[PDB]
């Protein structure tokens, strides 16, 4: 059990073996902006899905998802541009006794489609798949689901390992930018095998993301 | 600059001064009222020479040497005779739970300290250190929710007395080790009454 | 409850799942009631002033299956205590995943203008609020009594005084 | 942990602390029952405050520094005047019996020491040491066949006194060189009365 | 697994981890009376009580609880003066999916209330707190049972470890003493957490104690 | 010509010549608390005030002042507790052809009197005295006015030096304390020689004030 801490936040990880970097690359700062790394970058633990049989998946993007969370979403609002690596810890507690597996991608750039900002834009709670709702198996791009697992990705099999990590680095085409309105990131969960249990278990297994913004840095405040 | 000593705040401060004068009476079981026993919380802001002295300046710390002079006298013609009395002079300290009866718990706890003060002796005396939360007395303070020193309460120990004893208690404060801090216009001696 | 066993025990079941907190603890600990009969409590009634820290540990006693999150937050003195488990989040807090570590400790620190605090202050809520809410409903697999308890303890730190004894027993 | 001190045990225990008030008479030839002489078995069991303090701890010890604080009053109005009384505090120890009448064999006995107070005086004071036949004192004890501190025994000296004088002795217990062990739960103040 | 034993007893722990001390002092003979340490020091385990759900709690007296067993209770009735410390290990062996707590409770000159010997004396039976029988949470003084943990104590929090181990020397005011007569140590375990299992498991879980006599030393034997 | 900056801000101050310093001690931080002197310690220029001929005086109160400038007034009420020094530039630019005199008395506990918070607590405008409003010539409290000469202090004589500069350390019983609650300082100006001026010039002179907190450190953040 390694405690893990930024600041005043902790969180109580299994031990990070099972830990997904995306494209080798760690989080770095630009090799010019300020860098609030004083309490800004902490764990920022969003509001818990619970994945019933029926479930499709669930997304949230990133920095979206990080808007109304404090220092971060502070930060992201009266700078102009900024840049921010993650560490998306989803952590998934069942019993010994429920089965089934989640496909968890970075995607980069995860323009969805059924195109509003308002709705490609859910905040917090983020979206979900459906059989708007993007499709589960294209995440709305008319995609072969099995083909997703190019993308930087962990698999959360309920048998073995009930938690992935995924450490993402700064991903754009500019140095900077602007976080108000364009998405680096994108995260999408999908049940593979779906959820089953014995039979008068927890019929509602929690789903919980827990978001670290590594190296982040900003300019210019108004 | 001859020995400048005699205006130094120790010299300057550090007088006996009658803060108060307690009035208490002798158990009678005739008709005696709630007079039985005195409280009188420590305060400066009552006598005007001390209160005048200190509001020069902004803070404070001293030290506080009490000293007890307790004078008693026959109420009516009736004096024939009383034994000597001996007066419990309580320094319940800050915080603390003031008397409310004669015989309240007050009096027998053991956290208030208690002289016993024969009559007829020399006078009484304690010193109370330092009492304050903060690390200065501050006379002025702009904020929002005055410092504690404590209450002195005085009874007569005495029980069944035939004869009533009336009792003042002078109390002088001297004030010992003084500092003070952040010298200030000095108030008129105008509005004090 | 009172005056019996049942009032040290705190009952989480997987009832509707609202955001107000599992507990709200203020650490006001000689005026809460809750901490006012504490050992720490019951010295510190014996006091008129203290400083110090306060370590907190919250035991989980449920099926050794269980598993979720709860979050132990922290309100500093002056903040109102969450309502809500994001606004708790936000401030201080430890996810606590029960399926890993069954306790859970915390050093709330000594913050105060005084060198030290009245333990019979201007009836005046500051300081503490210990709250603890579900992140996670808790999960359990077969017919595991979805009911389970926790405990809670309390004691001073390393650094802890009191000053200025305040005998106050009396009939 | 700023000098905790002020919670040491010596801090916390060695306090005064009135124990009983003791109430003689003058041996008047009028009427005077068997109050000319009062008794009084040390024990801290009545006093709440201290109880509840020891009452933290399993076992103890600790020196003992009484102090006497008497205070007398005419009973009657036929005040007129009465000599300086004189009070014999006699310390009966442990296992030592006890006095039954004004002048019995146990106040002249060499073994029990003995004040002679005049009143009006500085108060009296003894200091009994750890009286125990144990290494400590036990506060709690199951067990089969409490443990003894001594008896006090007070009385006016003084014999054909025309005028009565009743007479109340303050016991003023010190706990001094104390030391405790095993701590424990702490009664609640609701079962003592 | 660790196999403890002494001469003709034999124990299975599971090893000694989370074994207390009470008052960080070891048992340690007298700095004459003899000291039979021959086979008067072994493990006299006594009957199992059953902790159900409705149960407020348990307690024996030391060395009253040994008194009818075997050597030791032999040395405490034809001595005339004795002293011991004691090892308890309180085993509580259940199932993964019972769950409740316990607390173990060493207490010095546990003098419990509703009176006579036999009355507050019950041997290897031990007595049992109630809601005559004491108060659970007041342990017969009017205490509460919060402010119990002063003593010396451990949690038998079944969800971890199973078994609890008190380490007690002796306490008493005097160096040596009648121990027919005065029970120096007393040992409480009150439920905590009451007991709850899944639905058709064993409704009733066992508490063993098992008492070694460690460093006691007699005087004089008739 | 003085130009300083702290940060995003910048004075143009005429040279810091006639700079006085309360009691003779520079603010320090305390020899715990964060200190955040990044960018709260910043020059905090509040709204100018016309001294008109008939003018009495104006006062501030300090921290009170500064209350809702930005990240002092956020830090303020945020954290509980805090302290900080400050310089207080007084600039009072008129013509050669006014005159008159100002003096400017920072005030330790400056307790005014003519009782509720919203009414000892004037924020960013400040008050002003009248021959409610206190008295002039009193300070409220009883005071006669030349006496007032104590205090850490500074004149603006506009024949010469037309701005005075006051650099104020914490001053309190306390080592930190709450800032929301609690005013250490207060600045008072009054006109000591009233303004007067040649025929046809401007007949109201103003007077800036630039408040730079110095060695401000708070805590607890909430």
């Amino acid at each position: 059990v390694l405690q893990l801490t930024l600041g005043n936040s902790t969180i109580t990880t299994q031990e990070a073996a099972n830990s997904v970097v995306a494209y080798g690359r760690w989080p770095e700062y630009l090799r010019q902006p300020t860098e609030p790394d004083v309490a800004a970058c902490r764990f920022y633990t969003l509001d818990t899905v619970s994945w019933t049989k029926e479930s499709r998946g669930w997304w949230w993007k990133l920095p979206d998802a990080l808007r109304d969370m404090g220092l971060f979403g502070q930060n992201m609002y009266y700078h102009y541009l900024g840049r921010s690596g993650y560490t998306v810890h989803v952590q998934c507690n069942a019993s010994k006794f429920h089965q089934g597996a989640l496909g968890v991608f970075a995607v980069p750039e995860m323009c969805l489609a059924g195109t509003s900002y308002q709705n490609a834009n859910p905040g917090e709670k983020g979206g979900t798949f459906t059989g708007f709702c993007p499709v589960d198996y294209l995440l709305g791009n008319g995609t072969l689901l099995g083909n997703a697992f190019v993308f930087p990705h962990q698999i959360i099999n309920l048998r073995t390992n009930n938690c992935a990590t995924l450490v993402l680095p700064y991903v754009n085409s500019l140095s900077i930018d602007s976080m108000v309105k364009h998405n680096n990131w994108g995260i999408a969960i999908l049940p593979l095998a779906p959820l089953n249990f014995a039979s008068e278990s927890s019929p509602e297994i929690p789903i919980t993301l827990t978001i670290a913004p590594m190296c982040c840095e900003f300019n210019g405040l108004r | 600059h001859r020995s400048r000593s005699e205006s130094s705040i120790e010299s300057f401060f550090a007088r006996g001064a009658c803060v108060t004068i307690m009035t208490v009476d002798n158990p009678a079981s005739t008709t005696n009222k709630d007079k039985l026993f005195a409280v009188w919380k420590i305060t400066y802001k009552d006598t005007v020479q001390l209160r005048r002295k200190l509001e020069f300046f902004t803070y404070s710390r001293f030290d506080m040497e009490l000293t007890f002079v307790v004078t008693a006298n026959f109420t009516e013609t009736n004096n024939g005779h009383a034994l000597n009395q001996v007066y419990q002079i309580m320094y319940v300290p800050p915080g603390a739970p003031v008397p409310e009866k004669w015989d309240d718990y007050t009096w027998q706890t053991s956290s208030n300290p208690s002289i016993f003060y024969t009559y007829g002796t020399a006078p009484a005396r304690i010193s109370v250190p330092y009492v304050g939360i903060s690390n200065a007395y501050s006379h002025f303070y702009d904020g929002f929710s005055l410092n504690d020193f404590g209450i002195l309460a005085v009874r007569v120990v005495n029980d069944h007395n035939p004869t009533k004893v009336t009792s003042k208690i002078r109390v002088y404060l001297k004030p010992k080790h003084i500092r003070v801090w952040c010298p200030r216009p000095p108030r008129a001696v105008a509005y004090y009454g | 409850k009172k005056n019996t066993m049942e009032m040290y025990r705190v009952r989480l079941s997987d009832k509707p799942h609202t955001d107000d907190p599992i507990l709200c603890l203020s650490l006001s600990p000689a005026s809460d009631p809750r901490l006012s009969h504490t050992m720490l409590g019951e010295i510190l009634n014996y006091y008129t002033h203290w400083a110090g820290s306060l370590k907190f540990t919250f035991l989980f006693c449920g099926s050794m299956m269980a598993t979720g999150k709860l979050l132990v937050s922290y309100a500093p003195p002056g903040a109102d205590p969450p309502k809500k488990r994001k606004e708790a989040m936000l401030g201080t807090h430890v996810i606590w995943d029960i399926g890993l570590q069954s306790s859970c400790t915390m050093v709330v620190p000594w913050i105060s203008n005084t060198t030290y605090r009245q333990t019979i202050d201007d009836s005046f809520t500051e300081g503490g609020y210990i709250s603890v809410f579900y992140q996670t409903r808790i999960v359990v697999p077969l017919s595991t009594p979805r009911e389970m308890d926790i405990l809670g303890f309390v004691s001073a730190c390393n650094d802890f005084s009191v000053r200025l004894l305040r005998d106050t027993t009396h009939i």
